[PDB]
């Protein structure tokens, strides 16, 4: 019996966390926990600038379809009410994606605004003007898996509306200063249910941790 | 396509349908470890010989009267190129560990050097009774005599007191190892082995760490350290932070970059008293490894000075007591 | 559960896509070898390390001009109570290996001795040139010096010649492993060690085998062999029976069953020479083992001969010549 | 897709054979292959007595179902026959002589439909719940109307011919006793461009000697 959108509709969220940067001391933390990993962004840009591995997963993740798959998914969908997945971004995050990468290729481009004009953008490159209007577009499109990528404020409300099934979290193991965080995760609406291999790229270490919606 | 799946289930007709000891350790007990679907970060290749042989042990007692659960033969590997792997389910400290390494490679078997140190892990083996008792009667207190160091250094030399000069005397297989590295390199006898059945008696007591053999491709160093016993809860997780810093200063100083650690462990035992303590650890999550970063300047194995390590980004859980007795 | 399965496909985002030396090596070569789903009987740990040594083996020359693949690390297990894992996927005796091993048990370093049982393994070790090429000037043809025998019996002494009787004479560490297994089951330290780091210049050539560290527990002797180099093609099948026997023969001296014999490999390699051969075994289907019976009446270590064992139903493959030069 | 008799109905042939007694002709030089095993019995009975092992095996493997994958397998075999709209169990076809060789306290074999092939019998000269057929056409009549997870043909050698005869078996469980008896009886020489051997277990001891598990599966065209 299929209506709690999230698990629904299927909506992913990914993103990428350094640690934080205090002035009154900067490391070697007396007490760690899942939340040390929180830093996003610094004036308008990622706080470590770029990762070569990070940059292969989020690209290797938000692009994957099996479609084989799909009409499972375009089955119950359709039953509730070229395969690409869907990434919804916000302005300040899609204002920071460069100009040769935009829109992002092999992926459905989304974007929460109050001000964008969708009489100046391409089709294939759709707005809304807000979170329950995503719901909507998701229903008219076909897509494999839809992929909140950022930012901040976005990861926000689709958390507290509870829309989020899986948190593809990387650990970006290396301190940087940030003004933008993510949001605090409830340990008992999420829960980490793999991990990856560790590995190093741009002279620091990072793996890949998924979060689950505990059904429960 | 199914067809395959229940000849599975045949071929597992004659296995035991519980495990061992599971009566004993408890199941909702490891319940966030079990929640996992996939553990690919390598602190789970130490994570899950805890949990096999907290679940198949063999029950033993030690001629203590202090009970154990045993295992035998487990090989774990890091890639020193990725990460340190520094435990993070649990506190880590390697100030004391480092220098016992700067200790084995002076040469030095004498205990007093650790204690001034505050380096304790050597003490109890010096004392009066201990020594005594290994009926090292005529052996002076912390005086270990010829383990690691004076191995390492003077394999054969006849050992007097820890106070003698043994210059030039015995087999410095350190030197030896290093130059094989670094004009033999695809020899495949660059051991450095610590097990003199000569001197066994002698010593302390006999070496844990067997031997270190180093393998060499592509300008990357790789090494195996056989260990015949382990203590899982307490001293495993030193033993790889020792022998990965070891392996990362060979490579160092034979210009090469350090591969993989690789860690043989062959009598592997978890202590009783330790049980409560590694239950908690199996479920806590590991955090992504932390680096190490050594003083590039030192060229010589013997040129090591305590302020030339330095671990970086060590993110942990708090620490836990193996023993909760106090 | 299907995407806690993409995740798996996320999860080895960072591979390569190919083996090493795919290209090199063909697969329509181990069609068989592939075509099977359950490869669990055990002769399949040693031919995947041969597959994964084929297959991601680093390119190197062993000895200069030879030429081989090698890996670093490896670990088989047998379980010598279920059967004697005397490989069937190609044809080998074991006349001179026993014979070898009651050479080394009686203390012997004269390769007249097996040469006059027509055993030739130690031939090519003991000749003038050899001897020579290794600096040993000093020593008669086929005295191979202080090697396994002496090491077991005498470790420690000052080795003279191979007629010298060195009775009471170093560590006879063969009688000390035999009565900790019997006095001290529980014992960390029962290890036989052949690297005498002082004599292995006066060897023919170090020790291939390391040691041989035993675990006791319900009645039940376990073995780990370290070896730190390894022929996958020639030596291995030998090196496995030798040591699986060896188990069987400490066990019986010691009245305990045999369990399992574990063997760990340091530097594993094959030779370029024989990859054509051992394509040819991958793609051979294993048979079931033999067994293997020691005369009952044997207690002690040192009165088996060549009569007192049988290896019985062993049903294998045609001989292989690993090296197809004519 | 021409759907084949053993696909629909999943019949399968489950089987333990030792080496047989060779008139050694003066060659310690013996060579081996898959045909080294192949004795079935010796005067009515198994060549070695018994083995506990191959026997927990023979029993796990007959009497294992998992009812989950049963409406997979009832859509299909209904499918076959055009028809479409109290623990499930596997059935086990033997010979009449395999019947006779079990001892009363084993007969019927326990969490097993039994079905006995015979000419010289009929259901009145049985006492026990089994069915009795004449024929291999009333085997496939008989699981077209019987509600089970899968079919065992567990011998004898008469038996297992025809069956791989007229190409009925899937899968053969073939367990090689690694040791030598005397036998009267054997198992066909498995054709090696008809099976396959897919699978090989771990290899054990029992009643001393040695054993292992082999699974052989019908090839491509
Ligand atoms: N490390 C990581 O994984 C990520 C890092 N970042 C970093 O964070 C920074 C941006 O963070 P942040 O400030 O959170 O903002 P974002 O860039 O995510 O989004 C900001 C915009 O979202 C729009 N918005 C907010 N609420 C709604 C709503 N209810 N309906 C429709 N649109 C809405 C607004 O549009 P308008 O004002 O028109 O109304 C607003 O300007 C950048 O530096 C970026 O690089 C971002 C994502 C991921
Ligand atoms: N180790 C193992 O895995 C196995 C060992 N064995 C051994 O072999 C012996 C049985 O050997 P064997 O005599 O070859 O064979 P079977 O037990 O297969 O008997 C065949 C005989 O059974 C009946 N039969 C066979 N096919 C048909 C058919 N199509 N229609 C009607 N009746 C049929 C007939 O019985 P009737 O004469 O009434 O007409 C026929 O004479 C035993 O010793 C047994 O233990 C058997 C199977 C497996
Ligand atoms: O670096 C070390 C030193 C010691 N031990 C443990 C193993 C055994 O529990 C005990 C040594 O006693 P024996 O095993 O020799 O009896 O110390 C370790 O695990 N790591
Ligand atoms: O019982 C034996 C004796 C030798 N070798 C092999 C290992 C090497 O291929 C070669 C000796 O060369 P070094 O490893 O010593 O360099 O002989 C074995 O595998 N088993
Ligand atoms: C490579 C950055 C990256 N890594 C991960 N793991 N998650 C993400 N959501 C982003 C990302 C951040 C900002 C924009 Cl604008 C687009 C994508
Ligand atoms: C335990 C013997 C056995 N083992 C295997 N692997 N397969 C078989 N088919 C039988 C068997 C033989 C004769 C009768 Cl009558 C019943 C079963």
């Amino acid at each position: 019996m299929m209506e709690q959108v999230c698990d629904v509709f299927d909506i992913y969220a990914i993103c990428a966390c350094c640690k934080v940067e205090s002035k009154n001391e900067g490391k070697k933390n007396e007490v760690f926990n899942n939340y040390t990993f929180r830093g996003l962004g610094n004036k308008g840009v990622l706080p470590w600038k770029c990762n070569s591995l990070d940059m292969k997963y989020f690209r290797a993740v938000t692009t994957y379809v099996n479609e084989s798959k799909y009409e499972k998914l375009k089955y119950k969908r359709c039953k509730y009410l070229k395969l690409q997945n869907v990434v919804v971004m916000g302005r300040t995050n899609w204002e920071s994606i460069p100009k040769k990468f935009k829109p992002l290729s092999n992926r459905i481009n989304v974007i929460l605004s109050r001000t964008l004009k969708k009489e100046d953008f391409d089709e294939d490159v759709y707005i809304i003007n807000k979170v329950e209007d995503l719901i909507v577009l998701l229903g008219k499109l076909n897509y494999y898996k839809c992929f909140i990528i950022g930012g901040s404020v976005v990861y926000q409300e689709f958390l507290e509306k509870k829309l989020i099934k899986k948190i593809y979290f990387t650990r970006i193991n290396s301190t940087y200063e940030c003004d933008v965080f993510f949001p605090e995760i409830n340990e008992n609406e999420y829960q980490i249910i793999s991990v990856s291999d560790v590995y190093t790229s741009n002279n620091t270490t990072l793996d890949f941790i998924i979060y689950k919606k505990t059904n429960n | 396509d199914d067809e395959e799946e229940d000849d599975f289930v045949y071929f597992n007709f004659n296995k035991e349908k519980e495990e061992k000891n599971k009566n004993s350790i408890h199941p909702n007990d490891f319940q966030i470890y079990n929640s996992l679907k996939y553990k690919y970060h390598p602190e789970y290749q130490y994570l899950n010989i805890i949990y096999d042989i907290m679940m198949n042990g063999n029950k033993q007692s030690d001629r203590t009267g202090v009970g154990v659960l045993s295992k035998f033969g487990y090989i774990m590997k890091f890639d020193l190129s990725q990460y340190f792997p520094l435990l993070t389910t649990k506190k880590l400290f390697l100030r004391g560990i480092i220098e016992e390494l700067l200790w084995f490679i002076r040469g030095e078997t004498n205990g007093n050097t650790l204690l001034n140190k505050n380096v304790r892990i050597w003490e109890a083996n010096g004392t009066r009774e201990f020594l005594d008792n290994r009926k090292l009667f005529h052996r002076e207190v912390n005086d270990l005599g010829p383990i690691y160091g004076f191995q390492w250094r003077h394999f054969g030399a006849e050992y007097t007191n820890m106070y003698d000069n043994y210059e030039n005397k015995g087999v410095d297989q350190l030197k030896n190892i290093i130059n094989l590295i670094k004009n033999d390199p695809t020899s495949r006898r660059i051991l450095l082995c610590a097990w003199n059945v000569k001197d066994l008696d002698q010593m302390a007591l006999p070496p844990c760490h067997i031997l270190c053999q180093f393998y060499v491709f592509d300008g990357k160093l790789s090494c195996i350290m056989y260990q015949r016993s382990c203590d899982l809860g307490l001293g495993v997780p030193f033993n790889i932070a020792s022998y990965s810093i070891f392996t990362h200063m060979i490579a160092q100083v034979c210009n090469l970059q350090p591969a993989q650690f690789i860690h043989v462990l062959g009598n592997a035992h978890v202590y009783n008293n330790h049980i409560d303590s590694l239950k908690i650890q199996l479920n806590r999550i590991p955090y992504p490894f932390p680096t190490l970063k050594l003083n590039p300047d030192i060229k010589n194995i013997e040129d090591f000075t305590i302020s030339d390590f330095t671990i970086q980004n060590y993110v942990h859980h708090e620490k836990i007591s193996m023993d909760m007795a106090a």
